[PDB]
Parts: structure tokens; C-alpha cells; sequence
């Protein structure tokens, strides 16, 4: 792209024509510094294209890049640029901003250009800043050129301000004036205050808090969004932390409310390109709002012995109520000092048996004086315990006389009753027994429950009657609800000998006549039966023996040893006795002294 | 080379002086703008009473309109008449 | 009574005169001038008449005011008085405050007076108020008096300022000029913060507070009263509220302590008339300070079931402590869930016999890794409990076979380890012990021996008491009580003559035609009202019969008997008879038998 | 009759302005003294820089003495020559 004017360079005055050609082949583009409006005119037409510009009168501020662009062509992806100025006797600058300077939008630490280009190429323009500055070009950070302006390398904090360029002609001094304003645009975050749905009354005032957060030289612009037409007010301000950092506030306000009013408020905090908006909901219209339910009341069914234990209940209710917790009634309030509050909750520690009852729960709304009380029951369970566990009944396994009626007894108690149960355990396996039962163990006479009162609590006391002891076996009693189970081991040994351990006498007549003695011992205690002999002079006694190889008849119930002498002398005779051991126990031993 | 006694008590006995009021504090409506210059010399009561129960307080008041430069963020800057309020004469008065 | 030479009120004089007065009286006379200058006038003072005169060598502007003879130099004891004038050219005021105002202290709503004077009555004297403001007097509230200066009455806030009077005299223009000042003086309170004895490380630094209260139009002079020499620094500062009110602060502050900075410091707010001293102590030396004792550890001996039970010990240390509780061992804290703290104190809400142990506290004071430990032992009574009293025991009214041993047994527990012992008591139609001898007799017993037997994981202590030969009715009482409480239960003992207490004694008879003997044995007193029934039944219509017409009821103790005889039994006499017997504690026992001839 | 734009902003740029300083301010330890003036005319920095990450800083300073009237409460009254900073010249820095 060849053009007429050959150079980069041009001088013309005001008042002229300007007459410039680009020949080529295809078609070129024109590039303008300024495009003004139906003021001049351009065309174009073996055959050679040729493009050209016209141009009527001159002014100032057409003075800058023109450029004949040969790049209108999609496969040339060469171009011409010349520069025109248009010089006066008036007006130096293209730019003339005298009374009000123009904004530059600038940044801290980057590039600045002032864009105070002259007309003429040999103007020395002179730039200053406010008050008492002048900065002198140095060719390498700050550069002037007469075409383009001042270029500042790294602008730093003393460049932010009203700078001016300065020039002389003709003994006459002109100057243009420019503000570099420094401003980002970085809307860091909004919060509402506070994000919970608000709740009021029909006839109340609504109140919202919207906060934006910012840095320094930057500024927002609030709005709320409401369902409704135009309510009331919405003041708003502004709060700088001094860092670097702004905070802008502001506060919606609706005097009267009504069930309309009701909806989603949104706060939009917008500033060109950056947008933010954060929502919220406000519910109204309630009057006097107290509802109370609950989870599974009133048949709280707990057991004794449970270790933090909770109740609980759902309440509806606006606005915060006073939750004071009761039991059976009353007062309560925390009158067992355990248990705790806290959650329309009622938590209990540790729980026994006394700590039934309804317990009463007030949720007290005062300023309308709106209560609203509500019975809760609690049932303990208890478990069953049999009391006779606990007893130590001294009489050692208990051996009865054979063919004797026994009874026996297990009491138990416990929420709800709890039930009893016996059974049977030969000794050479368990068995329900009735009145009809079980072929046969031993003969029972009646199995019969009763409910006594006794030590306060309403106990349950069955009897299980032996008419007729004969096998030996362990009743078990076994009580039993619907929350636990126990059992206690009735030993029942049995005996056919007086008391156990039982020694027959058949003495002799005289001299020379036989003895025969047996000792029976009872069942499988006092094991290492044996006799004993003795007789004494002065201090000293022992025993003697034993044994004459009569081993050994064991029988059940209760075993013998049966010990006979043939022909007894007169030293042949004094005390004997049998001496057995014993499990458990704590040896035992029945003596018999006679002399022929 | 030491001002005299008189000249301080009357040039800072409670009186109509130029003071440099930053303009968010007259209008703290109009967040949405960054204004230019952020303060104007407004004559506003200043100075003491030498009492700690009065005031320097108002007595004349009058409106001024200046020429700001209004700038929107980053959507167009233009320039506006702000009014501003100062203060023709200044009394001292009891507080409350 | 004084009289006085140049008669009148007011006099003319110019400068470089000078004065001649008298006054002749006939005691000594006082003179009463508006300012005596010193050395420089001079005075004398001579029937026979006391005369007294008075000189003056020239003439000076500042004698303009009052001169008075007063005759009030008698204790037993009217008075003239005149005005002097003395004028001049320039300057007219009597006192002239050019450069520097005078200070006048003046008060809201009272008087003021300007003291402004000149020397020529006819002088015209212009007051103004700074800035511009010109007051005009009106002979009521602004009064003029060339021989005083301005009267105001009621004085408003117009006249807190400077005020000047100003004069012309042969074209020039003087004036003077006063600055009203209004100024109270009153201390209202003051106080140390906080009043504390403070406590402090051997090489911290003191800072202390003192904060003074007083109203508009007034100022106050704080000091600090230390012990010892000049140790550090003490910056003072004022804040306003402004309703109307001051505040006045004072910071004594002293970086380096030791320990003979302890002692007392009081703060002095002085400002005249009114003054306040408000003082505290201060306490240091202290490193690190943790001691704790108690009261009377490790012995604490509660008893179960007690509510609210409270431990504590006394905690000497510095500075807070972070304090944790524990029980046998171990973390622990609040294990148990109840047992509350706070108040370095340990409240058990319920004791229970589970609650003993060696409860161990730590005393926790950071920032220089000191800790303390301190071991408690606590021991809980649980007193005694029968369990024999617990089971529901059915059989019986308890009655046993005539002439059996019988062995009766009671189980207690608590802590301490109770004691058991067994008493009597019989019926018949304040107690004593018993042992192996006694008590002639009751009955005849045998043994009574105790063990301890380890049973429901408590080691309990059983009772056994053996009755050899049952021959009297009694009530055997095993009583259980330790230290801290009793509980007693008495064991019925009946006796029977006959075999399980009810008895029909069976005489039958041959064969028809014979009789019959038939005896219903009762036992003492269990069951009354005893009769005889017969039955037969054809079919479903059957009930009972009698009875009781006769033969009486012979009470035998111990156990009644019934004898019933029939005499000449046919075929229709005999069938099914039985012996009835009502009671009290629970109802009906019936024993039949069915013979039939 | 509308002030014009380029006197606004020349008239309130960083720079030293007559500004009334309360004398508490300057001498806060002085707290048994009442003084007349309570208050002083010195030339100190005022203005806007236009900016909020900049500020009106002094960069040279000087003192000026003057005579200032001290009341002490009920004991006497006398005049002192107090010393108060001023600000010669001011310009604007980063605060941070
Ligand atoms: C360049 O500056 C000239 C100054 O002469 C301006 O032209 C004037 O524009 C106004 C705007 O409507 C017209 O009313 C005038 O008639 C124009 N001419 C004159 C002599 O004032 C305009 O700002 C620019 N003109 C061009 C062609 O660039
Ligand atoms: C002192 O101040 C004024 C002057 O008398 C009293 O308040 C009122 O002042 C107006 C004019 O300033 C008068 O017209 C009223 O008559 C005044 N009221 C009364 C009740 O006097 C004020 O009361 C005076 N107080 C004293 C104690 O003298
Ligand atoms: C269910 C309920 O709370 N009923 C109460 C009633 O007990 C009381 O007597 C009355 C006041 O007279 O108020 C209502
Ligand atoms: C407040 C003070 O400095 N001293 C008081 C004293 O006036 C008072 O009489 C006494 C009580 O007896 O208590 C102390
Ligand atoms: C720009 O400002 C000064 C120029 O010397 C310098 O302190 C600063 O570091 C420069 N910035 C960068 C990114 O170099
Ligand atoms: C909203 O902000 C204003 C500003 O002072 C405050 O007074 C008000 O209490 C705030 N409201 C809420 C709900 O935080
Ligand atoms: C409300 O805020 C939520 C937050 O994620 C958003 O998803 C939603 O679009 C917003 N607007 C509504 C619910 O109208
Ligand atoms: C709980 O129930 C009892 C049962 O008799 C009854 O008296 C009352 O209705 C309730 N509230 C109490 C006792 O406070
Ligand atoms: C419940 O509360 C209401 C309060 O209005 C009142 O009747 C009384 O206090 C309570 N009534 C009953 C029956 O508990
Ligand atoms: C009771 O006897 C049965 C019989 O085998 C035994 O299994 C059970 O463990 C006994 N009870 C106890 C508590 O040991
Ligand atoms: C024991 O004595 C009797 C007495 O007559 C005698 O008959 C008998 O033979 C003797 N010997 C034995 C072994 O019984
Ligand atoms: C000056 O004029 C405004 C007009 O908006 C009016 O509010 C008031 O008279 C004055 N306001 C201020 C802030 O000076
Ligand atoms: C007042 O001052 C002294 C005496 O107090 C004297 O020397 C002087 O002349 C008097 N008069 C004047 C006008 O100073
Ligand atoms: C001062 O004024 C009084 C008022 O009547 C007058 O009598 C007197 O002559 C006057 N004096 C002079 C010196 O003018
Ligand atoms: C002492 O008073 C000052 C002034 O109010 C206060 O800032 C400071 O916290 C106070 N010191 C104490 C220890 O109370
Ligand atoms: C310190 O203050 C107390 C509290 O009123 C007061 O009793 C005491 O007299 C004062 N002076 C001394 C030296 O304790
Ligand atoms: C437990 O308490 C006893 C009672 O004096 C004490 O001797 C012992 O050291 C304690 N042991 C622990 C581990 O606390
Ligand atoms: C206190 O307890 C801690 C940790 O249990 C232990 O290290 C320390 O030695 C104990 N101190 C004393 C004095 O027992
Ligand atoms: C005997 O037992 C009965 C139980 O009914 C009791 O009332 C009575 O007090 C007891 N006797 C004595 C002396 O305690
Ligand atoms: C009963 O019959 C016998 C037999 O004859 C007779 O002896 C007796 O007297 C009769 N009984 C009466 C009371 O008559
Ligand atoms: C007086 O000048 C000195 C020297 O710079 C300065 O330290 C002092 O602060 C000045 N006075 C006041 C009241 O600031």
C-alpha cells in the first residue's frame, strides 16, 4: 500500500484541504483518529485500483494516526500510516481541557500515559504536577513524544493527582489539565444480617441489614428486591476502616407489614462489571403462635437402672418462649437436682424406680400472657429381684427328713409384676410343675401366688409346696417381666435319718456279748466316714481306729457304715464315735461312750 | 517573635472560619458515587467559648453551590452542582 | 460621731495636688482607704478635743475610691466616708489593664461588677463585649457608677467572656479590659480501681488507676503516696463527657517491682478548698503461689443418704488457678454426671455407699508449669438393714411343733459393721438381753452365734438364734444398729401342742347303734369361733349345718379344744363332718372327715 | 454566583491550613491548669488528597510560641508562654 504523501510526516495549516492516495490492488481500509459526520468524502476506483481521502477546511482536532490498512483481504492475514497535523494560530492542543480536566482511569505501579499531544513537533510542552512539582522527561522512564504524549514507566503514588502540560506560543502560554483517578472495582463479599427467616406480626416494622465489603477507591450500589409495590424507606451509608478497606451498610425498612409484605428480599450489590446478591426470606402474620406436640407421649416407658435417659417434644411457637419443666405437677422445678433442661428437652440422669409420675411442662410467652401447660406421663420399669437372694440363710444346704411336707418361697417385685416360674434338677434338665406335675419329682401339694405389701413396695410372693419329699433335687424359682429376669437356686438335699448323720446303738448284755453299731451319714456330704476309739488318763486323750475293711455301702438318701465287734471284753470297751468331714463346712462328729 | 496574649484570644474566640468539610458527612446517601474533590472548605463555626458550659453554635446560616466532579464507577463520569451549608455568624450558647 | 473636713459626698483634685483631711473625734480614729500606697504619705493625730489628720505628697491617679474615718476603734462602740477623685490628663482609669485583662471569677446568675472606675464623674465610659456587642446601661440591670464601675444584676451566659470599658479624652481613645471567668471548685468522689489489695510477682510491672469526678469549670491536682523513692513513671490525662460532667485519670505505673515497693499508695485530688484521698494496698514477693490445705482430711465420715453433702478445702494461690476434681484416681472429672463443682468446693448431691473413696483434686496454674495435688478420703455410713424383713415370707404367722429345735436366723449390713442381739416377749390370754444362760426361760435356748458370710457382694453379718426346746409362746426380736441408725424386726414364735396347729382327734365306732368322740384341736389364739359342720347332699342342693348348742369350749393354753360327743349314731347320723374355725388375720381354715355307719 | 470547579479543588488539596487545636490535645498532662484561650489558631495540615489509600502528612513542621493565660483552681493566676506545632508543609504519602 503505496500512499501519496510519501514520509511519515506532514505539515498543513487550519483552513486547508488534505488529499491523500493509496493505490494498489484490492480494496484498502481507512484508519482515523477521529470520524467525524457527512463532513468529508472519500472513492476508489490493464486496470489499476486506486483508493484515495479528501478532506474539507482543517481543525485541531483532527491530528493524529491515519493509516492506509491493506489488510481487508481474509488471505492477507503490509500497511501505511502517516501522521497529519493541522496547526493554528488559536488553540495548540487537539485536547483542550482548561476550566475541567479530563479523568484518566490509572493503576498503582503499572503504565501512564498523558495524553496531551501538541500540533506542531516543535512545541516544548512542559508537564507539572499540583502544587509545586515538575517532572522532566529522562528518556527511559518518563519519554515524551509529541505524537503520542508522556509515557511513565512504574507510576507510582506521586502520579495520582491533577497534572497539567504546559506550553508556550507565540508569547502566549496555553495549558490543558488532566485528573488521574485511581479505581479498581472488586465487590469482595455481602451478608446479610441476619440470614435466618425473619418472623414478625401482622402490623409490625421490618428491619434489614445488608453489609458490602470492599477495597479502597471503589464504591457499590445497593437495592432491595421486594415482592410488593412501593412500602416505605431504605436509608443507606457508607464507613471507611480508617489498612484498606470500605464497608457500605444499608438498612431497608417497612413500617407497616402486612400478609402481602410477606415474600423473599434480595440485596443487590452491583458496580458495572462485578454483581452480588444475597437473599433472604421473611415470613409475618402471625398473631399469638404457640403449638406443642411431641415424639410418642404419654406412655414413656422406660427402665430402671438407664443411664442418661432423654425426653423430648416439638414446639411451634412465636416468639421465644420461657420453658420451665415439672414432675408429678407441680412446681417442679429442678427439685430432684439431677435430670436437666435445655432443648424443649428433658434429660434425666439416672433413672429409678420414683421417678414416675406426670410430668408437667409450662412454656410461658409473656408480653400477651399466652401459656400453655401440657402433661407428660413416665412410667419406670423396675426389673424383676428376688429378695430371698439376698438373705443368707444360715441352716447349711438344707437336708430334710424323708417323707416330710416342705414349702417354699420366692419373693419378687418389679413394673410391670413380674411372673414366677419353678422347675426340677435330679442328681444322679428342667421341668415346669403344676398341681398335676411332672411324674412326679416329689409330691407337690400347691403352687400358689400371692400380692403382699411389704417394706412399701407391692412385692409378689409365691410358695411352692412339697407334700412329700422323696427324690433330691433344686428347685429353681425364676421371675421374670418384661424387662429382665432372675432366678434363685433352692438347694434341696433330702435325708431319710433323723437330722442327718444318725449313729443305731445295739449295746450288749454283759461280758463276752457282741456290739453292733451303724452311722449313717447323710447323702454325698461328710465324705471320709470313719469311727474313732478312745480313753484318756491325766493330759493327754487322742483318738484310735479303725478300720476293719467294712468298706463301703453308699446308698440314696444317706449313706451307712455300719461297724460290729465280736466278743467284747472288758477293755474292749469305752467311747466311740464317728467322725466324718465334710464339703463346704467344717467338720462334724457324734460320739457314744459305753463300758461292759 | 512571640504572638501577644490579645491576638490568640480573638483569633480563636469562637467565629465563622474556613474549614475543610469532608462531603460523605453532609451526604452519606450517594454511595454509588466517588466524588472530586472529597472535601470543601466550608465556613463553619470554629473556636472555643473558654467555658466548658457553652457552645459554639450557629446563629446565621447560609447555602453554597459548588461544582463537583461526580464519578460512577466504572459506567460514565459527569460533573455536578453539590450545595453545601456554612455558617454567616457564630454564638456562643449554653449546651443541651 | 466622726466628723470630717472637706464636708460632703464627692470632691474635685486634679494631679500633682495633694490632699488635707480631718477628723476630730474623741477616741482614736481608723482610716479606711481604697489602697495604701507605703512609705510615701504621711499621718498624724493630736476641754480638750482628740483631732486626727491626714496628708498626701502629690497626686496619683491610682488613690481614687473610698476614704472613710471610721469611729469603730472601741469595743464598746457610726462612720464618714467620702469619694477623692483624682483625674489626669491620660490616662482617666484607675486601674488600666492594656495588654493583660484581669481576671474576674464571677458566678451564673449572681452579681457581677466590673471594676472598671474613673477619676471624673462625667466621664462617659462605653462597655463592651468581645466580639462585637455593646451593652447599654439601663440604671436596673446594667448600672453605671463612675466610682465602681458596672453593676449587672442577674448575671446571664451573655457575660462569660472579655469585657471592655472604653473612654475618649482629648480625641484619644483608651480602654481596659477584663475577662470574665466562671469556675466552680467542687471534688464530687474518687476512686481506685480497683480498690483490691493487689497482688503482684517479685519484677512485674504496677499499673493503677484513679479516676476523678467533678463538674463544668473546674480542674483537679492528682498524686500518688508511695512508700519508697523515686521508681518510675506516672502519666495523668482528662476526658470530657461532653450533658455536663469531667473526668480527670491518673496512671501510676511502675515497671520494675520489688519487694520493698509493698506498702500503701493513696491517691491525693487536691484543688483548694474541697480535697479527696482514696488509698489501696498492694501486696507482692509472691514467685509461684500454690498452697492448700483443708479442714479436716482426710477423715470425712458422711452417711449414705445424706442430700447435699459438701466438701471443700482452703486455696492459697496466685494467680488463678485452673482447678479439676477427682475420685479414686483417676481423670476423673465429672464422671458420676452429678457431684457439682465451682466455688473450689466438692457438693455431692445423694450419697450413696458407692461415693467412697480418696477424692483427689489438681490444682492446674499455668503459664509457669506448677501444678499441685491434694489427696481427701471419703468413708460413707450406710447404716443397718435387715433383709429377713424384705422377704415376703407367706408361712407363716410363724407356729412350730411342741418340744422342736429351732434355729432363727437375721442378716444385716451396714457400715459401721452393726451389732445384733435378740430379746423376748410372750402374750398371755422393757426388755432384756439373752445369751447362753438366760432368762429363765422363755424358752430353752441353746445357741446363738453370728458369722460372716459374703453374700450379694456385700460382707453382711448374719445372726442365728437355736431354740432347743419350744415350750412358751414369745416374739424373738433381732435388733441391728451401727453408729448411725437402728432397725429392728421381730420374729412371731408360736408354739402348737397338736400337729400343724389344727387337729381332729378320730374315735370312730364299731358299728351301728355306737357312739362317737369326736375332738377339734385349735391352736392359742390364730383361729376363733370354732364350730362343727355336717354335709350330705342329694344332687346340687347341700349346705351346712351345727352345732353349737352346747358343750361349752374349754381354752386350754397353750391351743384350745373342741369335744364333740353323739350318742347312739343310726344310719342317718353319720356322713361327712368337719370342724370350722374363723380368724382375723386371714380368713377360714376347715377340716373335714367322712365316716358313715 | 456558583463557585467554580478548579478553585474547589485547588482550595481543598493536602495543604497547610489555620486550623483551632484545642490546647488539652496538645498538652494532656496539664490537667490542673484551665486555659484562656482553651483553644489556638495554628497552621496545621488539612485538606484531601481525593484519595483514600493516601493522606495529608506533614513534611515540614516548625513552633510557634504564644501566651496562653493559666487559671489554677483558688491559687492565683498567672501568664505563660506555651510552645504549639505547626505544620509548614504538607503533602500526601501512603499510610501503610
Ligand atoms: C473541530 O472543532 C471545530 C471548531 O471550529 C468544531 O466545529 C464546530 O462544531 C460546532 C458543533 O455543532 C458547529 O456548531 C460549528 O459550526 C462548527 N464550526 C465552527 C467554526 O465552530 C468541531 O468541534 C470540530 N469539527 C470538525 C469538522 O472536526
Ligand atoms: C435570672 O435570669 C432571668 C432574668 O430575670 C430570669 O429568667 C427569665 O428571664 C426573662 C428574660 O431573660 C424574664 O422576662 C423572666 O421574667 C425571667 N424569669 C423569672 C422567673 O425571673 C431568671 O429567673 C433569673 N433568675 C434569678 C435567680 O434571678
Ligand atoms: C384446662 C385448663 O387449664 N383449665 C383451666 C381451669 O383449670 C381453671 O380453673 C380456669 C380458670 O378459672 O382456667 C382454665
Ligand atoms: C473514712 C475514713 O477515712 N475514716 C473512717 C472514719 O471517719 C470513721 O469514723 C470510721 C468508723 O468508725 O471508719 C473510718
Ligand atoms: C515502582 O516504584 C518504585 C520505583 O523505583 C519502586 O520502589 C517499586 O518497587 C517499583 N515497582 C516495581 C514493581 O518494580
Ligand atoms: C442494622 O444496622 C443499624 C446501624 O446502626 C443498627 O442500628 C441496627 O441495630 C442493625 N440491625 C440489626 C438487626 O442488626
Ligand atoms: C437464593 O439464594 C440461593 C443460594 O444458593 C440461590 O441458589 C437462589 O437462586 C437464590 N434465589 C432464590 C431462591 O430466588
Ligand atoms: C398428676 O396426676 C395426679 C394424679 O392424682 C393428679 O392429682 C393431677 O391431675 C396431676 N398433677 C399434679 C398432681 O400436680
Ligand atoms: C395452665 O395455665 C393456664 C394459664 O392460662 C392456667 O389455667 C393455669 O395456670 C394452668 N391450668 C391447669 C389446669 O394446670
Ligand atoms: C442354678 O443351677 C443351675 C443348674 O445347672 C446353674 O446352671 C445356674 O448357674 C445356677 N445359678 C447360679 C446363680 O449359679
Ligand atoms: C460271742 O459270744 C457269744 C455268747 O454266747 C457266743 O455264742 C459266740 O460264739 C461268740 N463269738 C462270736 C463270733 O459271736
Ligand atoms: C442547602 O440546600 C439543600 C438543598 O438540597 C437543603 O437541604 C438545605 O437548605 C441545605 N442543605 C445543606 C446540606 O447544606
Ligand atoms: C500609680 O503608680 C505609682 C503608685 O502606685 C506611681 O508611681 C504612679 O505615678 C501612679 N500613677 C500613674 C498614673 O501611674
Ligand atoms: C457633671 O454632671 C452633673 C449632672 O448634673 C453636673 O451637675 C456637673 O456640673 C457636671 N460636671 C462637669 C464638670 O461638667
Ligand atoms: C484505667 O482507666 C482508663 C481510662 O478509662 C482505661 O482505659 C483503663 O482500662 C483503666 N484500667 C483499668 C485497669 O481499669
Ligand atoms: C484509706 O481509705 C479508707 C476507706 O475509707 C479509710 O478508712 C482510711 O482512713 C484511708 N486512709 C488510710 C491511711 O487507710
Ligand atoms: C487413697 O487414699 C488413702 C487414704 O489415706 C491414701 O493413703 C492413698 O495414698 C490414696 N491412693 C490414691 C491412689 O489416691
Ligand atoms: C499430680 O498428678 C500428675 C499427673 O497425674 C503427676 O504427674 C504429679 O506427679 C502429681 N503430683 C503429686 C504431688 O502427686
Ligand atoms: C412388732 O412388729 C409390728 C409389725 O406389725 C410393729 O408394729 C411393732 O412395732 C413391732 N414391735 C416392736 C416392739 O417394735
Ligand atoms: C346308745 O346305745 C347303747 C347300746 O344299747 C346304750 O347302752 C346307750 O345307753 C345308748 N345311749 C344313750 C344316750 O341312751
Ligand atoms: C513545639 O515544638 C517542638 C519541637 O518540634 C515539638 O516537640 C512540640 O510538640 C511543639 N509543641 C506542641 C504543643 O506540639
Amino acid at each position: 500500500p503505496e500512499l501519496s504523501l510519501k514520509g511519515t510526516q506532514h505539515i498543513m495549516q487550519a483552513g486547508q484541504t488534505l488529499h491523500l492516495q493509496c493505490r494498489g490492488e484490492a480494496a484498502h481500509k481507512w484508519s482515523l483518529p477521529e470520524m467525524v459526520s457527512k463532513e468529508s468524502e472519500r472513492l476508489s476506483i490493464g486496470k489499476q485500483f486506486c483508493s484515495t481521502l479528501t478532506l474539507n477546511t482543517a481543525q485541531a482536532n483532527h491530528t493524529g494516526f491515519y493509516s492506509c490498512k491493506y489488510l481487508a483481504v481474509p488471505t492477507s492475514k503490509t500497511e501505511s500510516a502517516i501522521y497529519i497535523f493541522i496547526s493554528d494560530t488559536g488553540r495548540p492542543f487537539v485536547e483542550m481541557y482548561s476550566e475541567i480536566p479530563e479523568i484518566i482511569h490509572m493503576t498503582e505501579g503499572r503504565e501512564l500515559v498523558i495524553p496531551c499531544r501538541v500540533t506542531s513537533p516543535n512545541i516544548t510542552v512542559t508537564l507539572k504536577k499540583f502544587p509545586l512539582d515538575t517532572l522532566i522527561p529522562d528518556g527511559k522512564r518518563i519519554i515524551w513524544d509529541s505524537r503520542k504524549g508522556f509515557i511513565i514507566s512504574n507510576a507510582t503514588y506521586k502520579e495520582i493527582g491533577l497534572l497539567t502540560c504546559e506550553a508556550t506560543v507565540n508569547g502566549h502560554l496555553y495549558k490543558t489539565n488532566y485528573l488521574t483517578h485511581r479505581q479498581t472495582n472488586t465487590i469482595i463479599d455481602v451478608q446479610i444480617s441476619t440470614p435466618r427467616p425473619v418472623k414478625l406480626l401482622r402490623g409490625h416494622t421490618l428491619v434489614l441489614n445488608c453489609t458490602a465489603t470492599t477495597p479502597l477507591n471503589t464504591r457499590v450500589q445497593m437495592t432491595w428486591s421486594y415482592p410488593d409495590e412501593k412500602n416505605k424507606r431504605a436509608s443507606v451509608r457508607r464507613r471507611i476502616d480508617q489498612s484498606h478497606a470500605n464497608i457500605f451498610y444499608s438498612v431497608l425498612t417497612i413500617d407497616k407489614m402486612q400478609n402481602k409484605d410477606k415474600g423473599l428480599y434480595t440485596c443487590r450489590v452491583r458496580s458495572g462489571p462485578s454483581f452480588k446478591s444475597v437473599n433472604t426470606s421473611v415470613h409475618i402474620y402471625d398473631k399469638a403462635f404457640i403449638t406443642v406436640k411431641h415424639r410418642k407421649q404419654q406412655v414413656l416407658e422406660t427402665v430402671a437402672g438407664k443411664r442418661s435417659y432423654r425426653l423430648s417434644m416439638k414446639v411451634k411457637a412465636f416468639p421465644s418462649p420461657e420453658v420451665v419443666w415439672l414432675k408429678d405437677g407441680l412446681p417442679a422445678t429442678e427439685k430432684s437436682a439431677r435430670y436437666l433442661t435445655r432443648g424443649y428437652s428433658l434429660i434425666i440422669k439416672d433413672v429409678t424406680e420414683e421417678d414416675a409420675g406426670n410430668y408437667t411442662i409450662l412454656l410461658s410467652i409473656k408480653q400477651s400472657n399466652v401459656f400453655k401447660n401440657l402433661t407428660a406421663t413416665l412410667i419406670v420399669n423396675v426389673k424383676p429381684q428376688i429378695y430371698e437372694k439376698a438373705v443368707s440363710s444360715f441352716p447349711d444346704p438344707a437336708l430334710y427328713p424323708l417323707g416330710s411336707r416342705q414349702i417354699l418361697t420366692c419373693t419378687a417385685y418389679g413394673i410391670p409384676q413380674p411372673t414366677i416360674k419353678w422347675f426340677w434338677h435330679p442328681c444322679n434338665e428342667e421341668s415346669f410343675i403344676l398341681d398335676a406335675d411332672s411324674n412326679m419329682g416329689n409330691r407337690i401339694e400347691s403352687i400358689t401366688q400371692r400380692m403382699a405389701i411389704i417394706e412399701g413396695k407391692n412385692k409378689m410372693a409365691s410358695t411352692l409346696v412339697v407334700a412329700d419329699s422323696r427324690i433330691s433335687g433344686i428347685y429353681i424359682c425364676i421371675a421374670s417381666n418384661k424387662v429382665g429376669t432372675v432366678g434363685r437356686n433352692i438347694s434341696f438335699y433330702i435325708t431319710d435319718v433323723p437330722n442327718g448323720f444318725h449313729v443305731n446303738l445295739e449295746k450288749m448284755p454283759t461280758e463276752g456279748e457282741d456290739l453292733k453299731l451303724s452311722c449313717t451319714v447323710n447323702k454325698f456330704l461328710y465324705r471320709d466316714v470313719t469311727w474313732i476309739l478312745l480313753r484318756t488318763v491325766n493330759n493327754r486323750t487322742m483318738h484310735y481306729s479303725i478300720s476293719k475293711q467294712k468298706m463301703a455301702i453308699t446308698k440314696e438318701h444317706s449313706i451307712t457304715l455300719n461297724l460290729t465287734i465280736m466278743n467284747v471284753s472288758l477293755q474292749d470297751s469305752g467311747t466311740y464315735a464317728c467322725r466324718a468331714r465334710n464339703v463346704y463346712t467344717g467338720e462334724e462328729i457324734l460320739q457314744k461312750k459305753e463300758i461292759t | 517573635e512571640v504572638v501577644k496574649f490579645m491576638d490568640v484570644y480573638q483569633r480563636s474566640y469562637c467565629h465563622p472560619i474556613e474549614t475543610l468539610v469532608d462531603i460523605f458527612q453532609e451526604y452519606p446517601d450517594e454511595i454509588e458515587y466517588i466524588f472530586k474533590p472529597s472535601c470543601v472548605p466550608l465556613m463553619r463555626c470554629g473556636g472555643c467559648c473558654n467555658d466548658e458550659g457553652l457552645e459554639c453554635v450557629p446563629t446565621e446560616e447560609s447555602n453554597i453551590t459548588m461544582q463537583i466532579m461526580r464519578i460512577k464507577p466504572h459506567q460514565g463520569q459527569h460533573i455536578g452542582e453539590m450545595s453545601f451549608l456554612q455558617h454567616n455568624k457564630c454564638e456562643c450558647r449554653p449546651k443541651k
